[PDB]
């Protein structure tokens, strides 16, 4: 169960539409959407029970839309979006809502992330490297640190995971937060993102260990109109592998 | 203060 | 009980003295369903600005309101309430009674 | 002292007339502080006491949007209900609806309530310990196994433990001068000659508050109630009550007869004869 | 109208941490909730106190030191991991109004108890494709900031705490990484204070 969104990540031109979905825990009967800029905490756009309106107050006049049809089910709705419309779009479900007890507490979604941009053509898929660890640090530390560098992909739309014989490893792992504006002085500008994969001597010098670095992007769908040179930037895994190395 | 009915027969 | 026969009282807010300034109240009650239709009569006419409680109900259940007017009484004006509801085939009246 | 807030909420369909009507009124001990009715009535000319007028216009907005939505929710529950009773559309049915909180003199909750009426008949309630229902029949059970899988009373248990306490607090500090008062009955017996015979003697307690009284005719101290004709409780319409008890006392008789009052803003339960003034 | 000043907020491992938050309501009944959001932004719920409640909230590590007078609701996490980091977010529902009210949200970062430093400036060599080359200043102590460089075409990234978990060991990293032909391990970090005895292989 749990709250359940769709899509995670979407990119919309300035002036397209999105649509939001989401699905409360079953049996809640109150259905909440939130606005989340960045660097602000959630806003209430609109609530429902069941299958009516509770409060709009905050719904962006007449860009902003939804419904709950059947009081289950609920669609958040943006025709024409505006670039201040980037945000993430987290909705919430709860029992009630004036309650004033616990049944009141809101469970909220993943959220989806949605960038408007001024134009698709500044979307690019990661490009992504593993760097073999060091020779000196095997022969000081004991231990192996391997780095992935997930290069010149925009929007920030990406999720970089690490993958030890087919398996993706929880722990040895370091994503930075935030990505690093490959040229900050253009304002849509690519974006750099590093990892670290740290395991033991032993485990890195064994040859039949693979590691995998796998960054997961978000672009463009089948739908997105695209007229660029290069291939179309749809949602995608990028990835870079490297081998045990003996010495 | 009312009470809220979320929850119909 | 689906239906419930409203119970009709007029009085007045104080004891009726002659020629002083009242209330003239006509308290319906007890009856279920809500639907029902109030009139206070003066000497039959029916009294023009009538002030009423809106639609409330008892611990039973059953729905009650209270239709009230200025008025002073007099020796020989005769006061009464007319009450129409779905038990009753025909609107039942309640003359005014200063001693009750 | 010890005080109850209450609402009494319904909603009534009217099948081709047009929508439900939906009602709330809200009383503190026997003082009606609050109305909802979708039937609007006055321009919110909606009987209001001044000490919820003091409270600001959020509070009133909010309530509001409460009953609005309650209304919703209201219209589900008579959907479902004529389903459950396998009644037509055409058919006018009332839901009503009668909760709230006792609190004791400390301001603290002695009894929650929580019940329902589908037409005039007790359908389901809210137990004393606030976490379980009693049905009344088939139908409600229904009502009360989704109300259980959907954790109602523990919704429910929230406002009268929470909300309803707090706020009665409230609204006991801001109408204490209205809400604390105990007006006691003014009395007197009348003589209503039937006959030669006999004579009706009229016992009256007016301008009283709370509404709870006791109004007994006595002989020599024996009790009566067979003989005595009580009138219902009845509003003066100045926020006070009035009662009367009459008994039939054979001519001459009279000082055999005695009226006793009992009310709780009477130091010591009073008694009254007759007196030929 | 929620409260939540401070910009971010620091604290150790296994430390205990109280994150301020004060409420504006004026109501008679309320409720105070917290939120956390990690990287990949998702709400979770941790701890609700209603305005009436007798003990304070408690649930697990998370503990509500809800002050009714002074009008504030301060979460108290203890024993903290690092797994608390997280954007931490207050919330007021009051009666009268109409959402939960969101804090602008305190940051709160973790910094380990770095057990052992040895600071060391590794050059990893690539695995095939990418003109670059990658600097690892590594195993450093929390005591050293990171600063992103002033020169054009390179890239340095920020202090990053590895969880090794299986083996209790955890590390402090940060890389750097250029085109420009000029570009050596030796000077990579010139632009921060990196410890005098940090280990500069050939
Ligand atoms: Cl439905
Ligand atoms: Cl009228
Ligand atoms: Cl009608
Ligand atoms: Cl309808
Ligand atoms: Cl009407
Ligand atoms: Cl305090
Ligand atoms: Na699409
Ligand atoms: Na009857
Ligand atoms: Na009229
Ligand atoms: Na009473
Ligand atoms: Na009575
Ligand atoms: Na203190």
């Amino acid at each position: 169960m749990g709250v359940a969104q769709s899509p995670r990540y979407k990119i919309i031109e300035k002036r397209q539409s999105v649509a939001f979905w989401c699905n409360p825990i079953s049996g809640h009967a109150t259905l909440y959407w939130y606005q989340q800029i960045l660097g602000q905490g959630p806003k209430l756009l609109i609530q429902f029970q069941n299958n009516g309106v509770v409060d709009d107050s905050q719904l962006p006049k007449d860009r902003f839309s939804a419904e709950r049809l059947k009081g289950v089910d609920s669609t958040l709705k943006i025709q024409p979006a505006k670039l201040e419309d980037s945000a993430v779009y987290l909705c919430a479900s709860s029992f009630t809502w004036t309650s004033g007890g616990a049944t009141d507490t809101q469970y909220f979604g993943p959220g989806t992330r949605l960038t408007v941009l001024e134009d698709l053509k500044n979307v690019f898929p990661p490009e992504v490297a593993v760097f073999e660890p060091s020779e000196a640090e095997i022969s000081h530390t004991q231990k192996a640190t391997l780095v992935c560098l997930a290069t010149g992909f925009y929007p920030d739309h990406v999720e970089l995971s690490w993958w030890v014989n087919g398996k993706e490893v929880h722990s040895g792992v370091c994503t930075d937060p935030q990505p690093l504006k490959e040229q900050p002085a253009l304002n849509d500008s690519r974006y750099a993102l590093s990892s670290r994969l740290r395991v033991s001597a032993t485990f890195w010098q064994n040859p039949r260990n693979h590691f995998r670095c796998q960054v997961q992007f978000y672009g463009l769908s089948e739908n997105d109109e695209w007229t660029q040179d290069r291939a179309k930037p749809v949602t995608q895994i990028v990835s870079a592998e490297a081998w045990g190395r003996a010495d | 203060f009312l009470r809220g009915r979320a929850y119909g027969l | 009980m689906i239906q419930r026969t409203p119970k009709i009282q007029v009085y007045s807010r104080h004891p009726a003295e002659n020629g002083k300034s009242n209330f003239l109240n006509c308290y319906v009650s007890g009856f279920h369903p809500s639907d029902i239709e109030v009139d206070l009569l003066k000497n039959g006419e029916r009294i023009e600005k009538v002030e009423h409680s809106d639609l409330s109900f008892s611990k039973d259940w059953s729905f009650y309101l209270l239709y009230y007017t200025e008025f002073t009484p007099t020796e020989k004006d005769e006061y009464a309430c007319r009450v129409n509801h779905v038990t009753l085939s025909q609107p039942k009246i309640v003359k005014w009674d200063r001693d009750m | 002292g010890s005080h109850s807030m209450r609402y009494f909420d319904t909603a009534m369909s009217r099948p081709g007339r047009g929508e439900p009507r939906f009602i709330s009124v809200g009383y503190v001990d026997d003082t009606q502080f609050v109305r909802f009715d979708s039937d609007a009535a006055s321009p919110r000319e909606e009987p209001r006491a001044p000490w919820i007028e003091q409270e600001g216009p959020e509070y009133w907005d909010r309530n509001t949007q409460i009953f609005k939505t309650n209304t919703q929710t209201d219209r589900e529950s008579l959907r479902n209900l004529r389903g459950y009773y396998n009644q037509s559309e055409a058919g006018s049915h009332t839901l009503q609806s009668m909760y709230g909180c006792d609190v004791g003199p400390d301001g603290r909750l002695l009894r929650g309530h929580n019940q329902y009426a589908y037409d005039g008949k007790d359908y389901i309630a809210l137990n004393e310990d606030l976490r379980s229902w009693t049905a009344a029949d088939t139908a409600a059970q229904i009502t009360q196994r989704k109300w259980e899988a959907a954790r109602v009373a523990e919704q429910d248990r929230a406002y009268l433990e929470g909300t309803c306490v707090e706020w009665l607090r409230r609204y006991l500090e801001n109408g204490k001068d209205t809400l604390e008062r105990a007006d006691p009955p003014k009395t007197h017996v009348t003589h209503h000659p039937i006959s030669d015979h006999e004579a009706t003697l009229r016992c009256w307690a007016l301008g009283f508050y709370p509404a709870e009284i006791t109004l007994t005719w006595q002989r020599d101290g024996e009790d009566q109630t067979q003989d005595t004709e009580l009138v219902e409780t009845r509003p003066a319409g100045d926020r006070t009550f009035q009662k009367w008890a009459a008994v039939v006392v054979p001519s001459g008789e009279e000082q055999r007869y005695t009226c006793h009052v009992q009310h709780e803003g009477l130091p010591k339960p009073l008694t009254l004869r007759w007196e030929p003034s | 109208k929620i409260t939540q000043t401070q910009p971010g907020m620091f604290v150790q491992e296994k430390e205990a941490v109280t994150l301020d938050c004060t409420y504006d309501t004026s109501d008679p009944s309320y409720g105070l909730f917290w939120y956390k959001q990690p990287s990949s932004g998702e709400m979770i719920f941790v701890i609700y106190q209603g305005s009436y409640d007798q003990g304070n909230a408690t649930e697990g590590r998370y503990s509500l030191n809800f002050q009714k007078a002074r009008k504030s609701a301060n979460l108290v996490i203890s024993a903290s991991q690092l797994g608390d980091s997280a954007m931490y977010f207050c919330a007021m529902r009051e009666d009268t109004g109409n959402q939960f009210y969101f804090g602008t949200g305190t940051s709160l970062t973790v910094i380990p108890n770095i057990q052992n430093p040895d600071p060391a400036v590794y050059q990893l060599r690539d695995s095939k494709s990418s003109d670059k080359s990658v600097c690892l200043f590594t195993d450093f102590d929390s005591q050293t900031n990171v600063s992103q460089s002033k020169d054009s075409d390179v890239y340095i990234t920020d202090k990053c705490v590895l969880d090794m978990r299986s083996m209790d060991f955890k590390s402090n990293s940060a890389v750097a990484w250029s085109n420009k032909s000029d570009f050596a391990c030796a000077n990579a970090f010139n632009n921060s204070i990196i410890p005098e005895d940090t280990f500069f292989p050939s």
